[PDB]
RNA sequence: UUAGCUAGUAGGUGGGGUAACGGCUCACCUAGGCGACGAUCCCUAGCUGGUCUGAGAGGAUGACCAGCCACACUGGAACU
RNA sequence: UACCCGCAGAAGAAGCACCGGCUAACUCCGUGCCAGCAGCCGCGGUAAUACGGAGGGUGCAAGCGUUAAUCGGAAUUACUGGGCGUAAAGCGCACGCAGGCGGUUUGUUAAGUCAGAUGUGAAAUCCCCGGGCUCAACCUGGGAACUGCAUCUGAUACUGG
């Protein structure tokens, strides 16, 4: 049920006595389909491990969105260190409009129309932890109603 | 000096929703009395008290729901430095129409929906979502 | 002086005429004070080739417009038609 | 305008049948369809972002017979139109005339079909139409006309789309070889696997 | 950056020059080879690099790569320069066209043939 | 009615003649700021009754001379 | 066969004595593909 | 890294001139007029509908087609 | 002439770029920091998927590449939409004219603002629904749009007087 993938997997150096240790970082990115996603960023001596522990991670530490049918519910914003992410809900058959890390995880998710753009860096670990982010904000016309103290109708 | 009230209004209740304070109290005036008014209605507060009679304050009490605030994010738009007015046909949607975006018509100020429905335009004051 | 004439306006060997009210003196397909018909020569079986807003055209010669010898024709047509 | 090459040899490529041959004989018995064509087939890279897509949007064009001006063409109309995009493009590719002989089955492949319609064996409405391109709208009857109705071609051709599953949004008549294009067809008529919105992606960057 | 400051005094473009300033806008010119010679690049990388000053249609005295394996070129050698830098040469801005006027297509070249103006070998 | 402009005189030197600076508000292109732009007129007036820094009411009219062809209607505000 | 166009000017005792102090006769030391100079950032296929 | 510019110059009176208003011109009178909301000077440029690009806002642009302007070997002039 | 009918026979009709990464497509041979390549990063010093040839492949196709040029990507002049402790960026500090901004109440005004209308905003172009050339391009009917400006009649919350 769940579909991951692994974004970007980066090579990455200690400097000791002898000379260099090398490394792998393997960023992952997992979903249902529906509201969850979560992100993974493992770490090991060789690339197939490191992306194991990175989909391990990644499986734990999901988060839930509220997606109205197969796309965002408003436009949102969403930041996390140098990259800051806009992305906004797209008419159906538009695709996924998305750049990077970002589409990615918005295909893991289940939004299948949507129209981002990466402002900031686009810094792959970053920018995905930006783009999960904007996506937990984002709250659905229900929930609103809730908040507020209203009907779903009042609101539209 | 202070140059602007009705900003420095959505800045205290900005704070206090930050910073979980029950109730944000303020110098009133008759405009922020609308404002808030149009808050209360569209359940962004749950109630305003003006209070004093020479130098009279408005007394707002912030709202919050499941532990976190309501007011979500709430900006003005038109401001002194440089006025903002909007035509009917070009009253912005706040959040895709789930935020409010408070606009001063000649009809007195309501809400960006409000306006619509009535078929005027005006200054927008702020965005709440 | 103003004249009511046809304005070269299709392809090549497809020619669509915008009759056009205009000082006599301007280019052919130039400058015109009032576009007032078309009339399509090479018009297929079921669609109209002619259109002329007869009112109007009226109007221009009362104020004293002369009218060119292919537009009278197809003025004609339009009356005999209707 | 065409392809002229090695037909096997895309389907291997892309990886699917594409059904670039009648359908008489098994892909399998004719080629290697599951190893990629050259030197160079059993090894299978890891494909990027962009090459799915790419991979994706050749596939399409493939199985209908279109080079890429006249694709991109298509996909702006799509755009254009009202509704989802890359089921408009789709419904737009159904719509050739030759793609609609196939369909059909005057053809027993798409090619046949073309050339069918480039030597004036179609009539659209009862006008002999020539361009593979013709845009085929609803109620619209296509016919062999008289002259090309004694080419046993044609009869194989039906006789293999027989054997092959029918079009809903069709009606053929066999001996008549009439075909109504009854209405352009929905998105659940056409294949599964085709993932149009990775074309729709491709014609956004 | 205040509304009041732009006001003032508006943003300015950046405004770019070209890299290619003896081609005028033009995306050829015709020049004569007033001197044609082999140069060092810079590091890290060895080579004689083929390269001629020419004095432009336009007045302007530049200088041009020329690609391929061999030249005819020598002064007094009438050739087209399109633009296009090397890299590694200090100064050159311009290649020479291979196949266009005195210059003459590359040899025995099979692949890439209409970059060194070498014409199909018929068989 | 007549279409006709509010101003303040700038000048009243040479005679029969004022300038007459008017303020409009306009909205700028692209920043949306509200800017004050002025537009002085040379106007014709007979009597040479308008002071300076007096509000005054003027309407367009056939050019009197080279840089003339504004006349006033009425003045207002004649305080000092 | 083109000449080289030296950066000596005006050579006026010894020619090749003043090409050796060229860049044409420079020194070529080799990148290393272990050892010091030898770290490379991205392969040639990386 | 052009800050001051202008004497028919700005305005008035009266004649003359124009198809027509007008320093358009002339005589006299007043000393004005323009300018940091950029005068003057320098460099570049025909303007617009549009065109290209762009999510848009913009940026760039003004071949063809159509509207307007200016020019007709160079510089002047008038006649009809 | 378009267009239609007949005749014969696969007949007269495919190239161009690219294949290290970005970027779809990999191998062998030749060369050995040379020759050469290159948009950037770089490649080549004797096992080069980066040079040159070949085989194989990829992308476009009666075109395909290169050059020039513009916008884009570039939120890299940021109005929409950036910044300034240390990355570039707070005048050394103040006073202060022009300028920008202006606490609170009532009245009035109606300039900004908003609403409706009237006139105009040439036609072509762009876009929408159509129609005509076998289709398309192209041509074409009717709309919409031309975000503007002016005037009149209102509204008066906000800003101005
Ligand atoms: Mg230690
Ligand atoms: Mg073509
Ligand atoms: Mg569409
Ligand atoms: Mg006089
Ligand atoms: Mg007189
Ligand atoms: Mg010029
Ligand atoms: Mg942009
Ligand atoms: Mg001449
Ligand atoms: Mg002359
Ligand atoms: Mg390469
Ligand atoms: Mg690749
Ligand atoms: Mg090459
Ligand atoms: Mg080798
Ligand atoms: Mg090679
Ligand atoms: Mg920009
Ligand atoms: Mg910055
Ligand atoms: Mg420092
Ligand atoms: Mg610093
Ligand atoms: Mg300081
Ligand atoms: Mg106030
Ligand atoms: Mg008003
Ligand atoms: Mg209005
Ligand atoms: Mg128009
Ligand atoms: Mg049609
Ligand atoms: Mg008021
Ligand atoms: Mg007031």
């Amino acid at each position: 049920e769940l579909q991951e993938k692994l974004i970007a997997v980066n090579r990455v150096s200690k400097t000791v006595k002898g000379g260099r240790i090398f490394s792998f970082t393997a960023l992952t990115v997992v979903g249902d389909g529906n509201g969850r996603v979560g992100f993974g960023y493992g770490k090991a001596r060789e690339v197939p491990a490191a992306i194991q522990k990175a989909m391990e991670k990644a499986r734990r530490n999901m988060i839930n969105v509220a997606l109205n049918n197969g796309t965002l519910q408003h436009p949102v914003k969403g930041v996390h260190t140098g990259s800051r992410v806009f992305m906004q809900p797209a008419s159906e058959g538009t695709g996924i409009i998305a750049g990077g890390a970002m589409r990615a995880v918005l295909e893991v998710a289940g939004v299948h129309n949507v129209l981002a753009k990466a402002y900031g860096s686009t810094n792959p670990i970053n920018v995905v932890r930006a783009t999960i982010d904007g996506l937990e904000n984002m709250n659905s016309p229900e929930m609103v109603a809730a908040k507020r103290g209203k009907s779903v109708e009042e609101i539209l | 000096s202070m140059q602007d009230p009705i900003a420095d209004m959505l800045t205290r209740i900005r704070n206090g929703q930050a910073a979980n304070k029950a109730a944000v109290t303020m110098p009133s005036s008759k405009l922020k009395v609308a404002i808030a008014n149009v808050l209360k209605e569209e359940g962004f507060i749950e109630d305003f008290k003006v209070e004093g009679d020479t130098k009279p304050e408005l007394e707002l009490t912030l709202k919050y729901f499941q532990g976190k605030a309501v007011v979500e994010s709430i900006q003005r738009v038109s401001r002194p430095g440089l006025r903002i007015y909007k035509r009917k046909d070009e009253l912005p949607k706040v959040m895709a129409g789930l935020g409010i975006a408070v606009v001063s018509t000649s009809k007195g100020v309501m809400t960006d929906r409000a306006a619509r429905q009535a078929g005027l335009g005006g200054e927008i004051i702020c965005y709440v979502a | 002086m103003v004249t009511i004439r046809l304005a070269r306006h299709g392809a090549k060997k497809r020619p669509f005429y915008q009759v056009v009210v205009a000082d006599s003196r301007n280019a052919r397909n130039g400058r015109f004070i009032e576009r007032v018909g078309f009339f399509n020569p090479i018009a297929s079986e079921k669609e109209e080739g002619t259109r002329l807003d007869l009112d109007r055209i009226a109007h221009w010669v009362g104020q004293g417009a002369t009218i060119s010898d292919r537009v009278a024709a197809l003025i004609k047509e339009v009356n005999k038609a209707a | 305008a065409r392809y002229l090459g090695p037909k096997l040899k895309l389907s291997r490529r892309e990886g699917t049948d594409l059904f670039l041959k009648s359908g008489v004989r098994a892909i399998d018995t004719k080629c290697k369809i599951e190893q990629a064509p050259g030197q160079h087939g059993a090894r299978k890279p890891r494909l990027s972002d962009y090459g799915v897509q790419l991979r994706e949007k050749q596939k399409v064009r493939r199985i209908y017979g279109v080079l890429e001006r006249q694709f991109r063409n298509y996909y702006k109309e799509a755009a254009r139109l009202k509704g989802n995009t890359g089921e408009n493009l789709l419904a737009l590719l159904e719509g050739r005339l030759d793609n609609v002989v196939y369909r059909m089955g005057f053809g027993a492949t798409r090619a046949e079909a073309r050339q069918l319609v480039s030597h004036k064996a179609i009539m659209v409405n009862g006008r002999v139409v020539n361009i593979a391109s013709y845009q085929v709208s609803p109620n619209d009857v296509v016919s062999i006309r008289e002259k090309a109705k004694k080419q046993s071609r044609v009869k194989a051709a039906l006789e293999l789309a027989e054997q092959r599953e029918k079009p809903t949004w069709l009606e053929v008549d066999a001996g008549k070889m009439e075909g109504t294009f009854k209405r352009k067809p929905e998105r659940s008529d056409l294949s599964a696997d085709i993932n149009e919105h990775l074309i729709v992606e491709l014609y956004s960057k | 950056a205040t509304v009041n400051q732009l006001v003032r005094k508006p943003r300015a473009r950046k405004v770019a020059k070209s890299n290619v300033p003896a081609l005028e806008a033009c995306p050829q010119k015709r020049g004569v080879c007033t001197r044609v010679y082999t140069t060092t690049p810079k590091k890290p990388n060895s080579a004689l690099r083929k390269v001629c000053r020419v004095r432009l249609t336009n007045g302007f005295e530049v200088t041009s790569y020329i690609g391929g394996e061999g030249h005819n070129l020598q002064e007094h050698s009438v050739i087209l320069i399109r633009g296009g830098r090397v890299k590694d040469l200090p100064g050159v801005r311009y290649h020479t066209v291979r196949g266009a006027l005195d210059c003459s297509g590359v040899k025995d070249r099979k692949q890439a043939r209409s970059k060194y103006g070498v014409k199909r070998p018929k068989a | 009615k007549i279409r006709t402009l509010q101003g303040r005189v700038v000048s009243d030197k040479m005679e029969k003649s004022i300038v007459v600076a008017i303020e409009r508000f306009v909205k700028h292109p692209i920043y949306g700021k509200f800017i004050k732009r002025t537009t002085k007129l040379h106007v014709h007036d007979e009597n040479n009754e308008c002071g300076i820094g007096d509000v005054v009411e003027i309407r367009e009219c056939r050019p009197l001379s080279k840089t003339k062809s504004w006349t006033l209607v009425r003045v207002v505000e004649k305080a000092v | 066969m083109s000449r080289y166009q030296h950066t000596k000017g005006q050579i006026k005792d010894n020619a090749i004595e003043a090409l050796l102090h060229d860049p044409l006769f420079r020194q070529r030391v080799e990148k290393n593909k272990k050892g010091k100079g030898s770290y490379m950032r991205k392969g040639k296929h990386g």
